[PDB]
RNA sequence: AGAACCUUACCUGGUCUUGACAUCCACGGAAGUUUUCAGAGAUGAGAAUGUGCCUUCGGGAACCGUGAGACAGGUGCUGCAUGGCUGUCGUCAGCUCGUGUUGUGAAAUGUUGGGUUAAGUCCCGCAACGAGCGCAACCCUUAUCCUUUGUUGCCAGCGGUCCGGCCGGGAACUCAAAGGAGACUGCCAGUGAUAAACUGGAGGAAGGUGGGGAUGACGUCAAGUCAUCAUGGCCCUUACGACCAGGGCUACACACGUGCUACAAUGGCGCAUACAAAGAGAAGCGACCUCGCGAGAGCAAGCGGACCUCAUAAAGUGCGUCGUAGUCCGGAUUGGAGUCUGCAACUCGACUCCAUGAAGUCGGAAUCGCUAGUAAUCGUGGAUCAGAAUGCCACGGUGAAUACGU
């Protein structure tokens, strides 16, 4: 099989947000590259905060907040050099942060 | 069970004050505070005077003592006695 | 709130660099078990006097937000209270209520 | 209070006979949630049980559950400047419980090496109706007997009855006065 | 219809994967032996009730590969992973072992620890006065 | 005093958050700060104007603020200049370069804040507000929404107690996690401390403006998605 | 939510007043770095690197030293002076708006009855009529179950072959996150005033809106915060500010609250033996590595966590052993060595381990949560986090009595 140049892997927050915006990023690999796969899911991580929910004293009642944070890997068994400069030209997110560096 | 790991301590807040002394064999109580630090060769037949978090207190230094800390010799904390509480108010 | 929480936390950053950096790997170089018939020589290690404000140690921060001393929080620069209060109207981004 | 009657989870035999009587037993001999621990137990009885009689391994199991039974538990509902007691008689699924506990409350304080040489022992005991938790049903049904002249709040309920168009005997049923 | 027939068997949180053929009546317990894996335990007596009971023992031959939960619980997941399997030998077949009790998935489900209270439900314990 | 707050709860669906970045984690926290200062600064600059809502965003070297205003001239000033001077102070403040958009205006006559600086306003001036609270409520309801809530708090007409009143009218839904209910807690001054005028107003039940994808994996994006099935 | 200093409210000792943090000016130094020495260190002098920035080329900002004010600062007081926000009862099962009629009106009535529910849920209905809030809903999460993806996921079968996805190769397969599917008192039967609804019947993981959560009307309670933070009234601002060191909450005399772990044998002991989930890891952890008595250690490629690590998951499983004697349970104390984070580990820090070894035989008054993945009990991970977890927070193992009656 053919080997994987550079890991292109989007990692956010909002869990229908991650979904949308890979997939237009497979898109935009597919319509400028050869070489695609369909995005792995991957296991989502969940960090667990707790605080009081007054702002003084009243320690039973607390309150619990989750955040979560959703990591979709594409996986290009070959990415072309068109897609690595279309990433680069069109990048304007916040929503998803996009990791290129690889592993 | 706690130690004092690996290093080698002199302490460098001692180093000034105990070379000075030194040469004079003794002189006046040395001024310290830092009391977590440990007593070591160069510091025998000297006088430290140990602050306790309220006042100073002298520690003479001689060879059976340098297994120790100065904040040991010098007390912190108060144990009250235990034959009555006091009572009552006072007019 | 006091201004000492916050003078500290600007006073620690130029200290990091200027005593920690030469100092990074020293305690473990010229006291710890990497000393094996080495160093171990105190005229090399009572120089860690100088890094004692500038220490691993004194990193507990306190919020950035306000300055509020107790029951921090590092992933925020915040604490229960001032969470709370900022996540009332969205402004802490992926912070939800939670279900399960 | 409560609108409606509510019913309970059940129990299902257990996998290495095909028993109720065991599946019952199994949940009163839990120690700190250890079911498994407690099958082991059960189980490990049984054959030294079929050791004494070879007849059925559940012969003398059986049995001490009918003979260690609790039918009635004690009740107090007040009469005025004074409370006294009612009996009133166990469900199924408490008798046979009760029953089941008592008989595990004497075994683990028996001093045996295992907990299954315990346990088959005093149920070769209460299987003969001699042993710890005979005087436990007697006890009670005492209680039960003695106590047959005290009613629930029994000075108000006698003519609450018959005054809310309820019948002329004592009504077991929500919104009158028991 | 399939090769070698396949059952999931997931009970309690463990996944129980069962690999069901014909063959002699031999078992395999995640890489190795019955002896091994629930030596002289009723967890042995467990994976083999469902094989007594549609008579079949000594008929299917067997590949079990087995994650998450507790020993003891493990066999008990094998018993929906042995009866997940078998449906067509008769069309009836997993209605019955429903019917038996020994497809039925634990449908009670977890409640998570909450907050301002010590356990699930366990507000916490004050006598303050 | 019951009730968490009903913005708060909403935050994880169907209502998008009040800022939109992503940090990793370590520099989590110092992104939050700096847009936390960028917004209590910023808002400052534009006192001139009139504004409901503020939306801070940190893509990468860039920070990109969207801006909700009463009409879609007043912070967009003379020949672009107004706006110019607010994105040369926003990368000021801002540990990077900043860019910024104004939204599309939406219902400016009934926005929660809005209306709230109003009824403060005759607080600040200590007249008798002997039909104001009402008169909020009914203006609100004849410009429009199905149902508001005002509750109105400083100590009123200067009394050395505490002293409230609130009026609710038509339909103001509480516990609600989907759609849009606009609230603001306002908080100004007068002469003798702070007052504080609280406005939920209500337009509708469902709102789209945030929702799950239309489709699975398989169908969206590409056509050929299909792997060889092993050959490693 | 992590108290040797710092932190951290306090106290003591040191030190200066526009200020240990910003803006502004007058005068000297670039700030930054490297470095000797005095002083506890704060702090200062001096050496050595650098001359950036802007400039009638004076001088200054940045930042520091020095000095004033405007001002920064203040855990500075008042919670019948407040703003913001939330707790209690309580998922109480109620609360109210518009409007008519009856009363002279305060106020009733409706919000109460009959029938039915988790519910003021809903059928009938009286001068009460119409409607809204809570409750109801959208909502996530999980379960089976269909489905696609196919690695940092997988291997019924087949090949090379020790039968290891390492590779020819496979999608049957969990498996991950997402489209979602199923369950609606809807069908059918009985009951129930036609009725909501409870129960049965059938398939299925499951029938009572599937399990779980989100989820609390309005408000007295003068609840509670001026210490997140807003803020008037209102005080010092050479201070009711702040740096540096040492001490302190966790003191000790006991009582009282809570949780852990125990008092047993359901167990401990020895030798052998098993399968996790979920997440965290740029002050951090970390392969390989060599050192070490297990643990660990220092070094370092490295990491972004379905890759590598924390992590050796524990209770439980196998055999023999033990009987209420503080033991065959419980292991605190304490002596000593090997290891750690730091000027520093004595009182107030961590980890391993050797020897001996007390309290406690399930606790009178007292005292609470709980309806089923619940209570019980065991381990694990995490937020905080130099180094401290019995707490808190989430996760997975094994997992109960009964709910008649008011």
């Amino acid at each position: 099989m053919q080997n994987q140049r550079i890991r292109i892997r989007l990692k956010a927050f909002d869990h229908r947000l991650i979904d949308q915006a890979t997939a237009e990023i497979v898109e935009t690999a597919k319509r400028t590259g050869a070489q695609v796969r369909g995005p792995i899911p991957l296991p989502t991580r969940k960090e667990r905060f707790t605080v009081l929910i007054s702002p003084h004293v009243n320690k039973d009642a607390r309150d619990q907040y989750e955040i979560r944070t959703h990591l979709r890997l594409v996986d290009i068994v070959e990415p072309t050099e068109k897609t690595v400069d279309a990433l680069m030209r069109l990048d304007l997110a916040a929503g998803v942060d996009v990791q290129i560096s690889l592993g | 069970p706690r130690s004092l790991k690996k290093g080698p301590f002199i302490d460098l807040h001692l180093l000034k004050k105990v070379e000075k002394a030194v040469e004079s064999g003794d002189k006046k109580p040395l001024r310290t505070w830092s009391r977590r630090s440990t007593i070591f060769p160069n510091m025998i037949g000297l006088t430290i005077a140990v602050h306790n978090g309220r006042q100073h207190v002298p520690v003479f230094v001689t060879d059976e003592m340098v297994g120790h800390k100065l904040g040991e010799f010098a007390p912190t904390r108060t144990y009250r006695g235990h034959a009555a509480d006091k009572k009552a108010k006072k007019k | 709130a006091k201004q000492s929480m916050k003078a500290r936390e600007v006073k620690r950053v130029a200290l990091a660099d200027k005593y920690f950096a030469k100092r990074a790997e020293l305690k473990a170089i010229i006291s710890d078990v990497n000393a094996s018939d080495e160093d171990r020589w105190n005229a090399v290690l009572k120089l860690q006097t100088l890094p004692r404000d500038s220490s691993p140690s004194r990193q507990r921060n306190r919020c950035r937000q306000t300055g509020r001393p107790h029951g921090f929080l590092r992933k925020f620069g915040l604490s229960r209270i001032k969470v709370r209060e900022a996540a009332m109207r969205g402004e802490i981004p992926g912070l939800k209520k939670a279900s399960w | 209070p409560r609108r409606r009657v509510i019913g309970q989870r059940k129990i299902l035999p257990d996998p290495k006979f095909g028993s109720e009587l065991l599946a019952k037993f199994v949940n009163i001999l839990m120690v700190d949630g250890k079911k498994s621990t407690a099958e082991s137990i059960v189980y490990s009885a049984l054959e030294t049980l079929a050791q004494r009689s070879g007849k059925s391994e559940l012969e003398a199991f059986e049995v001490a559950l009918e003979n260690v039974r609790p039918t009635v538990e004690v009740k107090s509902r007040r009469v005025g400047g004074s409370t006294y007691q009612v009996p009133v008689e166990v469900r199924p699924v408490r008798r046979n419980a009760l029953a089941m506990r008592w008989i595990v409350e004497a075994a683990r304080k028996r001093g045996d090496k295992s907990m299954a040489l315990r346990l088959a022992n005093e149920l070769s005991d209460a299987a003969e109706n001699k042993g710890t938790a005979v005087k436990k049903r007697e006890d009670v049904h005492r209680m039960a007997e003695a106590n047959k002249a005290f009613a629930h709040y029994r000075w108000l309920s006698l003519r609450s009855f018959s005054h809310q168009a309820g019948a002329s005997s004592k009504q077991p049923a929500l919104g009158y006065l028991n | 219809a399939e090769n070698q027939y396949y059952g999931t068997g997931r009970r309690k949180s463990s996944a129980a994967r069962v690999f069901i053929k014909p063959g002699n009546g031999k078992i395999v317990i995640n890489q190795r032996s019955l002896e091994q894996y629930f030596g002289r335990e009723t967890a042995r007596m467990v994976v083999r009730q469902p094989l007594e009971l549609v008579d079949m023992v000594e008929k299917l031959d067997l590949y079990i590969t087995v994650k998450g939960g507790g020993i003891s619980g493990q066999a008990g997941a094998i018993r929906h992973g042995i009866t997940r399997a078998l449906m067509e030998y008769d069309e009836s077949l997993r209605s019955e072992l429903r019917k038996a009790g020994f497809v039925t998935r634990d449908a009670r489900q977890v409640e998570r620890k909450k907050v301002g209270l010590r356990k699930a439900r366990r507000r916490p314990q004050f006598s303050k006065r | 005093g019951q009730k968490v707050h009903p913005n708060g709860i909403r935050l994880g669906i169907v209502k998008p958050w009040n800022s939109t970045w992503f940090a990793n984690t370590k520099e989590f926290a110092d992104n939050l700060d700096s847009d936390f200062k960028v917004r209590q600064y910023l808002t400052k600059e534009l006192a001139k104007a009139s504004v409901s809502r503020i939306v801070i965003e940190r893509p990468a070297k860039s920070i990109r603020v969207t801006i909700h205003t009463a009409r879609p001239g007043i912070v967009i000033g003379k020949k672009g200049e107004d706006v110019e001077k607010l994105r040369k102070v926003v990368a000021d403040i801002a540990g990077v370069p900043a860019q910024i958009n104004i939204a599309e205006v939406r219902k400016p006559e009934l926005d929660a804040k809005l209306v709230a600086d109003s009824i403060t306003s005759q607080l600040e001036r200590r007249v008798m507000f002997r039909r104001a609270m009402k008169r909020a409520v009914q203006n609100a309801m004849r410009l429009g929404a199905k149902g508001i809530k005002v509750e109105v708090s400083g100590r009123l007409g200067g009394a050395e107690i505490a002293r409230t009143e609130w009026y609710r009218e038509g339909r103001v839904p509480l516990h609600t996690l989907r759609a849009d209910i606009d609230y603001n807690t306002s908080e100004a001054h007068t002469t003798y401390g702070v007052i504080g005028v609280k406005v939920w107003i209500f337009k509708g039940e469902i709102l789209g403006g945030m929702a799950a994808v239309e489709q699975p994996e398989k169908p969206a994006a590409q056509p050929k998605k299909q792997q060889r099935k092993g050959r490693k």
